[PDB]
DNA sequence: ATCATTTCCATTCGAAGATTCCATTCGAATCCATTCGAAAATGATTACATTCGAATCCATTCGAAGATTCCATTTGAGCCTGTTCGAAAATTCCATTTGAGTCCAACCAATGATTCCTCTCATTTCCATTCAATGATTCCATGAT
DNA sequence: ATCATGGAATCATTGAATGGAAATGAATGGAATCATTGGTTGGACTCAAATGGAATTTTCGAACAGGCTCAAATGGAATCTTCGAATGGATTCGAATGTAATCATTTTCGAATGGATTCGAATGGAATCTTCGAATGGAAATGAT
């Protein structure tokens, strides 16, 4: 039950970033199965670039080479 | 002398005709290449500096901080198409409130 | 073991000489060049491939630039470009 | 006994999120959501916590987009309450979906 | 007399649409279209004919995706008539804009 | 040569219905025909652009069927069928 | 003696040509012996699984000739080689007859 | 002066799925589009692979974690085991 | 518009810590010289794009009937948000363990280069058969009564 | 409910177009032989990533009150669909133009390479300073009259 950790107050700080003044209940559940799928494909990915550089260490170039090839370069990390 | 001194560069000439080499881009590489890249590099960090700079001490503050860029990035249109794709970790949004959510 | 922090910093100071980076910020900038670096060089060698040449030139670099960068953007980039390019023949 | 209207506290938190940068999500819930996802998929895996810190940069980045769309599209429907037929109409339009 | 109440036709149109794949827009004022645009980009030009059927294959296939998310984007908001508030929420979504 | 103006006007109507059919619309307001002028106008530029610019690098006066492909590829709509 | 590599891999696809355009593309400077073969091997696979569904298409208009038509029913009905083209156009493919359900009449 | 195309193996491959069915010309293009877009997208993220790992060679495990990445679900588990038996069979 | 508790915003202070200024070093760019090819060029040679008017076909649009969809409105439910308030759990700290990841060094194994040639694949004309253009045809969903 | 209308889906018909075949040309992949080094293997080592357990700062929450949005239903205004057909525009076709692209054999340049050195950029480690975190009232909404 990892997924109930991002709280339904943090979801709601997140759309409030995002410019929302007023939130449906069933948002919430929906959100947190938008973002699941969001760190499957990323990581999923990550883990690929780590399996091939045979380490069992995910790194953060991992991560980054993952977004870009998932199409949301990040900038900050190494790339 | 360095080929970034007879090109006027603040960037790496030499680097950057190495990485060309070196990236699998092609068999050969001009000498003109890295020159004419490595100015469009320096330029466009320039760019990007010269407008996070101007927001830095706008907002107070002596240390450009990826918020100052983020601001810089997509306050200008044709920087914020040009990275449109792209995240700043730690950019923030920039102030926005449609005008419906607005009371009165 | 390679960054292009000097020369980001040399050009912030030559820009804003009394402002400064943080960290992270610095990483946005190294980032930021490594990222439209690759496009330029990317776009170029596909250039050179499409057009049977075996070479980058800075022809390549320069219409890879037109095709990356947006307007304003681009036509600046041309110029600066051009002219690195006739200074370093000349010097 | 004194009360803000409906809709205020929402308006300025909208101010105050906009204002700043911070990651939203807290951190020890997000990092192990990560190693959970990330253990279907090879085990067992460790990570750089510059790599969970990635990971949570983009996540947060990419829900506040898609809070920003999905905003857009309550509003086209002359509502202020984002509602999930809105969160999937802006992913299918997105090509997400 | 005999008329067909509004919105029949347009149904069995979708239905006829649907099930061909001919160009939609006539060969000639496309040609045009783009002998102006490009001229406004550079002088002397010309095309190859699979050059004009490559950009108007292109296009049709863009304006026809853009109208099923058009009318999403209506159905959305109640409606059944696209409305160019529509097209415009569809390419601020997709991000062509905006 | 001749002069070549307006030509966006040669989309006519019924040719943005057609395209508006194929696509799933049964109900068209009248304000919708000028905006998909616009936004073809857009398409076509944003492609043409690019594909004249493969075309001026190339050293040609003719534009190709590849140089329309590359084009919009490097648009991102890429294109099966003449490649 | 002579036997192309094809045969010795078991492919219609041909590996020494994969091979040549390997080397000849700027991906690397050295390309092993074993990437070209499993390369022609993913591309004859995903030929295959792309004309058997359009040859089902074909068969369903009652014609014998796969036309782009049919390769864009196979793609779009598939599932997955919808994804893999999600961002691909097939000229002259047409669409998938869809009418959204508020549309039909009452 | 003479071009390229896969027209003999595409077709040789609809022989085999499809032993009575034809390909027009367009849909013979469509399809030589395909395998030169598919060549170009695994290619390229194996490229990408060796420089990651800083190696001057693409060798078959490259083309394999690019197929990973590349391709959806159940056709990268196909792909992967129709690649490994091409190879195994090419080698011993 | 009226005065009135919120809270935002600014302010001014002090240290906590992050930038950067600088000493050191070793690895990368320069230089300088040379082989050899890729690129540039001209010139003869297609060829296919542009243009022509004529004929023919196909699609457009102008303007009006009235069908019906969009929107403005009320209005009543149901479901949001905001006030604590207790309270868990995220955070911070620090300190330990130790496995992974790295780094050379000696070494093995596999990829280039190349020359000759043979086997394949490209292209061409040749011809067989599918696709289509049209025509009447019965079928059928829609619209009038 | 019944029946007429008109569009569509279905009948081969009669031939144009398009394929899948057959014949060979020229070019490329295979073959067979190597310096050549990138990959690998291993032995030694350092860095970073739990782990852990305790305080600690802090979020989170359940639960109610009543605001206010959302949805359903309602009426008429206005806007959009359908309709016929003259005709403007396109499509077709046959042809002549001429111009640019492409194949070809000539070298002009330019970029590879590699050895030996200076100089530069990485890194770490010390101070200079900016930023952050306070506590503390003042403008400012924002809710109640």
């Amino acid at each position: 039950d990892n997924i109930q950790g991002i709280t339904k107050p943090a979801i709601r700080r997140l759309a409030r970033r995002g410019g929302v003044k007023r939130i449906s209940g069933l948002i919430y559940e929906e959100t947190r199965g938008v973002l699941k799928v969001f760190l499957e494909n990323v990581i999923r990915d990550a883990v690929t670039y780590t399996e091939h550089a045979k380490r069992k260490t995910v790194t953060a170039m991992d991560v980054v080479y993952a977004l870009k090839r998932q199409g949301r370069t990040l900038y900050g990390f190494g790339g | 002398k360095t080929r970034s001194s007879r090109a006027g560069l603040q960037f790496p000439v030499g680097r950057v005709h190495r990485l060309l080499r070196k990236g699998n881009y092609s068999e050969r590489v001009g000498a003109g290449a890295p020159v004419y890249l490595a100015a469009v590099l320096e330029y466009l960090t320039a760019e990007i500096l010269e407008l996070a700079g101007n927001a830095a001490r706008d907002n107070k503050k002596t240390r450009i901080i990826p918020r100052h860029l983020q601001l810089a990035i997509r306050n200008d249109e044709e920087l914020n198409k040009l990275l449109g794709r792209v995240t700043i970790a730690q950019g923030g949004v920039l102030p926005n409130i449609q005008a419906v959510l607005l009371p009165k | 073991k390679e960054s292009y922090s000097i020369y980001v910093y040399k050009v912030l100071k030559q820009v804003h000489p009394d402002t400064g980076i943080s960290s992270k910020a610095m990483g946005i900038m190294n980032s930021f060049v490594n990222d439209i670096f690759e496009r330029i060089a990317g776009e170029a060698s596909r250039l050179a491939h499409y057009n049977k040449r075996s070479t980058i030139t800075s022809r390549e670099i320069q219409t890879a630039v037109r095709l990356l960068l947006p307007g304003e953007l681009a036509k600046h980039a041309v110029s600066e470009g051009t002219k690195a390019v006739t200074k370093y023949t000349s010097a | 006994p004194h009360r803000y209207r409906p809709g205020t506290v929402a308006l300025r938190e909208i101010r105050r999120y906009q204002k700043s940068t911070e990651l939203l999500i807290r951190k020890l819930p997000f990092q192990r959501l990560v190693r959970e996802i990330a253990q279907d998929f090879k085990t067992d895996l460790r990570f750089q916590s510059s790599a969970v810190m990635a990971l949570q940069e983009a996540c947060e980045a990419y829900l506040v987009g898609l809070f920003e769309d999905t905003n857009l599209c309550a509003i086209h429907a002359k509502r202020v309450t984002i509602m999930p037929k809105d969160i999937q109409l802006a992913r299918r339009i997105r090509g997400e979906r």
